[PDB]
């Protein structure tokens, strides 16, 4: 399933190529990090602390789920 | 002329695209910065 | 130096100092050439790495006769053949 | 080193006009010979390999 590098002629394989990812998916990807802040966003805060907490807390204490023991949401 | 499916760090070393044939490792020509060979962009190329 | 038992003392004492300086640095070459040696015994096997070409890949349709074999490859287009006389 | 000094006293024309050769001429000859092979090979394991 790899793929690699090969001469022309000889059909000799030279290298390991590394990726196979295809050219829509690195469109997908944002590197503009659109700025807006929580004060932005009124009316919303009951919403905003259960969409955060389960979704950053299993990203910066992943050992405060595992304390009690539960699988992250 | 061809697609350029991506490049890589260290060296020049581009994957490149063509039509119906297979995919390459090519180089650039003495002509051209590697400034504006930016990942997916059609670009010329020769024959040999 | 001929027999006084403190110089003759000193007489290979000034030599054991030095044999043994020159035996400490030829066993680090030794160590130097080791690895040298290894990362040439691949460099030599890369020489002999490209002689070797690639095989078609094919497949067997019949048998014609004891030598005339007809093959078709992955390819495209069916061939006939021969073989080696020890296969 | 207490041994050495007695070597010097027992016997004074068996030994030290002989030992102090023997295992140094010896010695010498094959340092002579191995200093010679181990770099003339290092040399070129060095340009083969380049």
């Amino acid at each position: 399933g790899d793929l690699v590098g090969v001469n022309k002629d000889s059909y000799l394989i030279l290298e390991t190529l590394p990726t196979e990812y295809d050219s829509r998916v690195k469109a997908m990807e944002v590197d503009e990090r659109p700025t807006e802040q929580y004060s932005d966003i009124g009316g919303l805060d009951k919403q905003i602390q259960e969409l955060v907490e389960a979704i950053v807390l299993p990203m910066n204490h992943k050992e405060k789920f595992e304390n009690l023991g539960i699988q992250p949401p | 002329c061809t697609k350029i499916i991506n490049a890589d760090s260290e060296d020049p070393k581009y994957i490149i695209n063509v039509k119906q044939f297979a995919k390459f490792v090519v180089d650039l020509s003495d002509q051209v910065a590697p400034t504006d060979i930016e990942e997916g962009m059609r670009v010329g190329v020769d024959r040999n | 130096m001929a027999d006084p038992r403190d110089k003759a003392l000193q007489d290979y004492r000034k030599k054991l100092l030095e044999h043994k300086e020159i035996d400490g640095r030829l066993k680090e070459l030794r160590e130097q050439l080791k690895e040298l040696t290894k990362q040439y015994e691949k460099s030599e096997n890369d020489l002999k790495a490209l002689q070797s070409v690639g095989q078609i890949v094919g497949e067997v349709l019949k048998q014609l006769t004891e030598e005339k074999f007809i093959v078709k490859a992955t390819n495209g287009p069916r061939y006939v053949v021969g073989c080696r006389r020890q296969l | 080193e207490q041994d050495g000094i007695g070597e010097e006293v027992l016997k004074m024309s068996t030994e030290e006009i002989i030992q102090r050769t023997r295992l140094l001429d010896s010695e010498i000859k094959i340092m002579k010979s191995e200093v010679l092979r181990v770099t003339h090979e290092l040399q070129a394991m060095k340009d083969k390999i380049k």
